[PDB]
């Protein structure tokens, strides 16, 4: 209405503001953030790394990368193979595969990753060995 | 009355619910976005109160890694999946009800979809538990699919396989009734089961009110976080609740005294938070061992524990999974139909007491008769269902008669 | 100063209550009261289940009838004395109040 | 030893007892009455900090209906009120100190 | 009153584990005959009395 200027939400939070010229109304939202997880197997076994970032699509990943991001701890994504969308996050260094194994590093929904020349690899977990009684 | 008995001449079968929390929400809180924000000079400051985020971040790192021995402990108790044969045709028992859909995309079976249906920033965010509400399923249906072509025979080795009605008949001697009173009977105890789930059905349709108890997990949460999150417009004393407005108004050697209050204000609002959730961690594992002991002795097996897997004598039960929990339907056995008797605990005969095998003697006004002791039914006294065991002149209440050969 | 405390919804004579009925419905009736209707039986022979339920045949309750009720008698006559002498006998209740 | 066994030939009936604590106390806390007293500058003092007090009486009401339900699952296991029989002979037991 | 209102939920739990057994003893000892070791009492169980 013509007698507001700011803005609040279901909290006390400004999260619209009016221009005082451009009299035009604008949202705000802030910038990406969130947790950072480092999936390894033992250094007595190997020694390379594969990376989580919880809650965001893997193109405002990329694209942050391409451009500004803190965390410079820059892994490398080779092609398609690297970048994976699961529930938590964005798993980049670790190739899906499409077997089933037992879980030994568990990750998100049903994902479990493990060290199997040799590099990591996620995949979905199994619940065991399929079995049918003759009734 | 000193000398009279009542002995039932009609069984009832009865199933009734029972619904146990297992799991609760699993989050993660970090200090520095709550408390301070994208300002440099709130976490300077916050470098001098030595390590109280560690702890938080290292507490409630280990209630969520505990959440998930939860469910690993309740469904997780067989290594193989097991399915059901494609004749569904069981002697009469109809399982359509508890069984899995492969019609509907997730697989579960009606009741659980009517179950699934009845149940509704700053650095505070939800982790995912580790097992989907797909998996969960499939325990749920390898457990019902043991129990229906096995009994309690997977639960202690290798699965061994036996027809329903061998199997029921075994449960019904395993409380003291003879096999037979099944056999001849069968039919219309299969009717009696059948219509017993039916009305389950509709037990959860109308009433509302039947998940209060994992209903209630879900809005402990919402509220714990809800205050948290208002706490954020608080001044505790100082000039306002935003840092940046007070780093754009004062001078920085005079703003520790403004920035002080907030961070002591923030950091004990933590404190309480994750104290109130450490208490409900403890009683949310003291249920869901509760949840596993119910699985390990109803499930696997008949309990000759009073009024723990329903009430009533115990047949069986099934496990059905739900949000947050677990939901059991204990399959029992009610007597009806009592019948009055005149009874004595002795038969003198050629001087010499005699007592029964087992069951008790009956008196229908003229004649005598040993029977068990839930279930009427009568037989001619004879030396096979008796022993001696002394003389007729010390035992009160014995009664003469004749036993025959 | 602002500090109050709240009654009980239950009552004693209600606590009473209950406690007098289930005293009566074992007594009459055995186990049988706790799964469906209540069923008599006289008290002698739920005694001689109750044998049966340890591994000892019935015969041996009914020719000691007279012995075993006078040994029941004299532990029920004890357990008042040893009410008075040991003084930490109610040692928990008691720390509820105090504590 | 190998080859030799031992029996009784005698019982003893005994009576026991133990205590257990079901309930607690029930109280309630007004916070403006015990922090500020009935002082007016006090409490707008005390309003800069938010809500802690509905987290305390929400938390003693909890405990407080609680402790009810204990009190309601340990007692009320029956729903059928069963009187005892006029006549007190049950083959010689008392239950004279219990009824 | 924080102190005491953190006293006081943590008593509470533990009345609360010590009353979820009365409930237990009353039903197993009281309604029927047990058979668990050392549950209603040091010997062979025959009956209860509230
Ligand atoms: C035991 O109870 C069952 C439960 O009702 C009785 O079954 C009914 O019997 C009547 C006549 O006997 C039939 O008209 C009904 O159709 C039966 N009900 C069902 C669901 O089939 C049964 O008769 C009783 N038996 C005895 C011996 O009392
Ligand atoms: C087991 O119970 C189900 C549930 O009623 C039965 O399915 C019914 O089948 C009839 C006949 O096709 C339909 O008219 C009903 O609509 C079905 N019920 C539902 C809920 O879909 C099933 O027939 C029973 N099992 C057997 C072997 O008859
Ligand atoms: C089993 O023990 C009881 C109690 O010690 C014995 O009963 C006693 O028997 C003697 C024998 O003369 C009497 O003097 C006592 O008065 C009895 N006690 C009571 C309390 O009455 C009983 O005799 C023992 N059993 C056997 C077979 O000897
Ligand atoms: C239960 O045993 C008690 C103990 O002897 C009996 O109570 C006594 O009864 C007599 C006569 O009735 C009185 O002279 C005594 O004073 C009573 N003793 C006490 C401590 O009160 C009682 O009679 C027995 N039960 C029955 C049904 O007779
Ligand atoms: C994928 O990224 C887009 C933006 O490019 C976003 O709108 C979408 O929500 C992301 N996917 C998921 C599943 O969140
Ligand atoms: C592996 O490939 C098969 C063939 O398309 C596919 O059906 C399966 O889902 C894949 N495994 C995955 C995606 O885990
Ligand atoms: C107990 O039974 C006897 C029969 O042996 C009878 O004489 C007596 O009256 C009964 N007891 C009572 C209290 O009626
Ligand atoms: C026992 O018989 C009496 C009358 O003889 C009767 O009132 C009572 O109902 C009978 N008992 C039962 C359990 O029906
Ligand atoms: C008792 O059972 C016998 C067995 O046939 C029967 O002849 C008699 O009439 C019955 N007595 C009564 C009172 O019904
Ligand atoms: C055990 O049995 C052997 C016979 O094989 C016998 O020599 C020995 O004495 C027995 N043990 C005892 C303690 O008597």
């Amino acid at each position: 209405l013509p007698f507001q200027q700011f803005g609040r939400d279901i909290v006390d939070t400004t999260d619209a503001v009016r221009d005082p010229q451009t009299l035009e109304i604008l949202d705000i939202t802030p910038c990406s953030f969130g947790g950072v997880s480092v999936i390894t197997p033992g250094t007595n076994t190997s020694n390379q790394v594969a990376v989580l970032y919880q809650g965001v699509n893997c193109t405002e990943v990329s694209v942050a990368i391409h451009a500004d991001q803190l965390t410079p701890t820059w892994r490398v994504y080779s092609t398609g193979s690297n970048v994976f969308q699961t529930r938590a996050g964005c798993l980049i260094g670790a190739e899906y595969v499409n077997n089933s194994y037992e879980c030994d590093i568990p990750i998100g929904a049903g994902i479990c990753a493990s060290y199997q020349s040799q590099s990591i690899i996620a995949y979905t977990m199994s619940l065991g060995a399929e079995n049918s009684v003759a009734y | 009355s000193n000398n009279s008995i009542a002995i039932p001449t009609n069984f009832t079968i009865s199933v009734t619910t029972e619904i146990l929390p297992v799991s609760m929400t699993k989050t993660s809180v970090d200090c520095t976005m709550y408390i301070c924000g994208d300002s440099t000079e709130c976490s300077n400051l916050l470098l001098q109160y030595g390590s109280f985020c560690t702890q938080l971040k290292r507490a409630l790192t280990g209630i969520a890694v505990e959440q998930d021995k939860n469910t690993q402990e309740v469904f997780a108790q067989v290594k193989q999946i097991y399915k059901t044969p494609p004749i569904k045709y069981f002697g009469g028992f109809n399982f359509s009800q508890i069984l899995p859909d492969p019609s509907k995309p997730s697989k579960r079976s009606p009741i659980e979809d009517l179950l699934f249906n009845k149940v509704t920033f700053n650095g505070l965010t939800v982790l995912p538990p580790l097992l989907t509400d797909e998996m969960i399923a499939q325990y749920t249906s390898a457990l019902l699919a043991g129990t229906i072509t096995s009994g309690w025979t997977f639960g202690a080795g290798p699965a061994l396989q036996i027809p329903f009605p061998m199997q029921m008949a075994y449960r019904f001697n395993g409380i003291g009734v003879t096999q037979n009173v099944l056999y001849e009977n069968q039919k219309l105890i299969a009717n009696q089961f059948n219509s017993a789930i039916g009305k389950i059905q509709d037990s959860l349709f109308s009433t509302p009110s039947a998940l209060g108890k994992l209903q209630d997990v879900v809005n402990h949460n919402a509220q714990a976080l809800n205050t948290l999150v208002k706490q954020l417009s608080s001044k505790f004393g100082a000039i306002s609740s935003v840092l940046n407005d007070i780093l754009s108004r004062l001078d920085p050697p005079e703003a520790e005294v403004q920035i002080d209050r907030l961070i002591t204000g923030r950091l004990q609002s933590l404190q309480t938070y994750v104290t109130q959730q450490l208490i409900r961690a403890a009683e949310i594992r003291a249920s869901a061992n509760l949840a596993a002991t119910k699985m390990s002795e109803c499930v696997l097996g008949q309990s000759k524990r009073v009024d723990f897997c329903g009430k009533g004598y115990h047949l069986m039960s099934f496990p059905q999974s739900a949000p947050h929990g677990v939901v059991f339907l204990h399959v029992t056995y009610v007597p009806a139909q009592e019948k009055n008797f005149t009874t004595a605990p002795a038969i003198c005969h050629d001087g010499k007491a005699h007592f029964p095998r087992e069951g008790v003697f009956v008196s229908n006004g003229t004649h005598w008769f040993v029977t068990q002791r839930n279930f009427y039914e009568p037989q001619i006294i004879t030396t096979d269902n008796t022993f001696v065991s002394g003389n007729c002149d010390v035992v009160i209440g014995i009664v003469n008669n004749t036993v025959y050969d």
